[PDB]
């Protein structure tokens, strides 16, 4: 959408539209300190719907990201956003 | 050309000539040797009227388009003084215009110069 | 593309008016190849009284003046003020179009209202252009859905992050960080974030790229909301201001590498705050570092953004990843203390890599080596990173001392 | 086989839109809320099979980041 | 159950009018103030009290060169 979220990207755009790889070492329990992890009574609410978001866990979002600034699989293009209701708790 | 010429004129030395035809476009030719010296591409409906000036400074240029646009008649022909027959011209129609001049929903069907270099015209104004 | 005639089946119809009961497919094809050649004839014919009468719309006294010139009969009834009507009849297998002509009482044409009476034609004079442009006189041309309060404020919260001056962007960023209500707004600023941070492709501002950035460090700060549900949007953005190779405009002097640890650190939070063993966020961020790291051809820039996301992690992250390519530093070395290409880019990038990788991996080394660390820098990788570890043992002193 | 469909039981081998299904069903998640009601210890013989439950149920992957969970915040909340 | 059975049931909905009407009001409350407190600090303001912009910061006063089209002039049509 031209007038939608994220226009004025599109108004300067001027479009016309509208073994160490292994997981192991990237496996939480190397990657986390235990002792530190405990609160030991010193001063949670993750995940609390029962249904994670798909779009993170389905989603593949590292083909998203482009390692090489000049060689792009996808060319630049409009992008009009989905407006797809999602999340929970909203009025409408 | 790539259509019916409709307007003629003579540059005032006597060498060039310059035509015109439905498809918009002005094509400039040097008569001792039969060869396009140039191309004037910039209108977009029949170039009705052509006139140079009267010293041969600049080619004016009226259409259906409703403009008087305004070339130049020396950048285009600095070839004055080969036996090949071709000159290889590029596109240089930014360095050739210098005006546009669009009318109120008139064409231009005459083109004139004074005795000093005025231009003058004549409208038929059809709303 | 080919030539276009009046139908065969137009003539068989043309032919029955005229009481030929039966006429053969070839007489048909006869006729009508015969008759569309005069009306090309007539068609081009028209046109040239409309080009030399000036005109551009093909009235239809240009055709009478073209069939006056072919010697054929006029066709009269044709100058009237008509348009083009057609009535169907649908029937009972006979389908066809004809006029439904009308009729009008005759002294309702001798009292008529007349219309007005014409003007002569007469001259005018006016300037076009004097000198140069043309006058302003006037024979001349011219020349689900946010409410309106969160509209306003989503359009005066994006247009103050994109750089018209500092003190406006931090009330701006200050207003994401601490308001209570933003939820309704936040698919709107995760669209824009995401967006803007592709439209660098197109211009790579180095400048709106650290205001993005700060716009998601502010949208972190804020204890209201909760950004689990737009996460899988601005991953990728943070990523592509990490890991792609052009940042800059002019590669030499935008230091692209603050950047680089700024969104490293931000990747970092957000890889702390949203980790579920179900999101699996932390390690598909980990394996994508790690095989554009290990992977040769990378470029020094993404090198570098990889390490820097890769150091900022943490420390075990640096034990198991970093640590086994510290080797990878002599292939480093090989392009900085020795090469005549030496005016290239691939100096300052590669002693960038090589000053964040000594500074990550100093603590890394103090940790798990002994206390003395005599010869360390000599057993190390070009015997700089064995010194980094000295200072940083230094530097641990130190600490210890001020406590 | 029940009906064409293989039991997994040890004697066996192995804008307006819809809103989202769990992945975890509604026998699942009863099942989930009784193990763990029958884990915090109010009757020993409860305890007793549903730590056997826990021991030997194969389908028991799928529902294992809510059990870590469970545990994790109960003992931190418990100290 | 657990062995063959599955339960594809759907998600609770909030038809709760009131808590929606307060859900709605609050939102829109909170929306306003923000709006406004952001448009006040970034830009020319007034005070009831004597150095007042942390509370109550008012908007100042601008005086437009034709006041009746931004009075008479509806913005929603």
């Amino acid at each position: 959408w031209r007038y939608g979220p994220a226009r004025l990207w599109y108004d300067m755009l001027g479009v016309p539209e509208d073994d160490l790889l292994a997981d192991e070492n990237f496996l939480m329990v190397t990657q986390l300190h235990w002792e530190d992890d405990i609160i030991w009574d010193g001063e949670p609410w993750y995940s609390i719907f029962p249904i994670d978001n798909e779009d993170l866990v389905y989603g593949r979002w590292e083909d998203n990201i482009i390692w090489d600034a000049q060689a792009m699989p996808r060319l630049l293009e409009p992008p009009v956003l989905t407006l797809d209701p999602n999340d929970e708790n909203l009025i409408l | 050309h790539k259509g019916p010429i409709h307007s003629l004129t003579f540059s005032p030395n006597g060498r060039f000539l310059a035509t015109g035809a439905t498809d918009g476009r002005v094509l400039l030719w040097d008569i001792g040797h039969g060869l396009m010296v140039g191309e004037l591409k910039g209108h977009t409906d029949t170039v009705c009227s052509l006139r140079f000036s009267r010293d041969g400074e600049i080619l004016a240029s009226g259409s259906m388009d409703n403009t008087v646009r305004l070339w130049d008649a020396i950048k285009a022909f600095e070839d004055l003084e080969t036996a090949t027959g071709h000159i290889n011209l590029p596109e240089n129609s930014q360095e050739l215009l210098l005006g546009t001049y669009m009318t109120k929903s008139t064409p231009v069907v005459h083109l004139h110069f004074t005795r000093r270099n005025l231009v003058l015209a004549a409208g038929a104004y059809s709303p | 593309l080919s030539n276009t005639v009046l139908p065969s089946e137009s003539m068989k119809v043309v032919a029955e008016s005229m009481g030929i009961a039966q006429i053969q497919e070839e007489t048909c094809q006869l006729l009508t190849d015969e008759v569309s050649y005069r009306i090309k004839e007539i068609a081009q014919d028209a046109l040239k009284f409309m080009h030399m009468g000036k005109r551009q719309k093909l009235t239809t006294s240009d055709i009478d003046y073209a069939l006056k010139l072919k010697n054929v009969e006029p066709l009269y009834g044709f100058h009237a003020q008509e348009f083009i009507p057609f009535r169907f009849a649908s029937g009972g297998g006979r389908e066809l179009y004809f006029y439904e002509e009308k009729e009008v009482d005759l002294s309702d044409i001798i009292n008529t209202p007349l219309p007005r009476v014409p003007l002569d034609v007469c001259l005018k004079a006016h300037w076009l252009s004097i000198e140069g442009c043309q006058p302003a006189i006037p024979e001349n041309p011219p020349p689900h859905e946010l409410s309106v309060e969160q509209q306003l404020y989503y359009k005066e919260i994006t247009e103050a992050c994109v750089g018209s001056c500092e003190a406006k962007r931090a009330e701006a960023l200050q207003s994401i960080a601490t308001d209570p209500g933003l939820y309704q707004m936040l698919p709107r600023f995760s669209t824009f974030i995401s967006e803007g941070v592709r439209v660098n492709v197109v211009q790579n501002n180095l400048a709106l790229l650290i205001y993005l950035m700060r716009m998601v460090k502010a949208l972190m700060d804020n204890p209201t909301l909760y950004l689990e549900k737009y996460v899988h949007e601005l991953i990728p953005a943070v990523m592509t201001c990490i890991v792609s190779r052009q940042l800059c405009l002019r590669p030499d002097v935008d230091n692209h590498w603050a950047l680089r640890d700024f969104a490293a650190r931000l990747v970092a939070q957000i890889c702390k705050h949203f980790s579920t063993t179900t999101n699996n966020i932390q390690s598909r961020i980990t394996k994508t570092f790690t095989k554009s790291w290990v992977d040769e051809k990378t470029p020094w820039t993404t090198r570098y953004g990889s390490i820097a996301g890769l150091a900022e992690l943490g420390h075990d992250v640096i034990k198991t990843l970093i640590l086994p390519r510290l080797q990878q530093e002599g292939e480093r070395i090989r392009s900085v203390l020795d090469g005549p290409v030496l005016s290239n880019i691939d100096r300052i990038g590669a002693d960038h890599v090589q000053s964040l990788l000594l500074k990550h991996c100093a603590p890394v080394l103090a940790k798990l080596r002994p206390p003395p660390d005599n010869q360390d820098a000599y057993r190390a990788e070009f015997g700089s990173l064995g010194p980094l570890l000295c200072s940083q043992v230094v530097k641990a002193r130190a600490q210890a001392a001020l406590q | 086989s029940i009906e064409g469909c293989q039991p997994a039981i040890p004697e066996n081998p192995p804008r307006l839109k819809p809103r989202s299904i769990h992945e975890l069903s509604v026998e699942q998640q009863l099942y989930y809320k009784e193990i763990t009601e029958a884990c915090v210890g109010s009757c020993e013989a409860k305890r007793a099979e549903a730590l056997q439950s826990i021991a030997t149920d194969p389908g028991l992957y799928q529902m294992l980041p809510r059990f870590s969970t469970f545990i994790s915040e109960g003992v931190r909340v418990n100290v | 159950p657990h062995t063959y059975i599955k339960t594809p049931t759907y998600r609770e909905p909030v038809s709760d009018y009131q808590v929606l009407r307060e859900k709605a009001a609050s939102q829109r409350r909170d929306v306003e103030r923000a709006l406004t407190r952001f448009m006040a600090k970034t830009g020319e303001t007034q005070s009831l009290f004597k150095d007042d912009v942390s509370t109550f910061p008012l908007i100042a006063a601008r005086p437009f060169t034709i006041p009746y089209l931004t009075a008479l002039l509806p913005s929603e049509l």
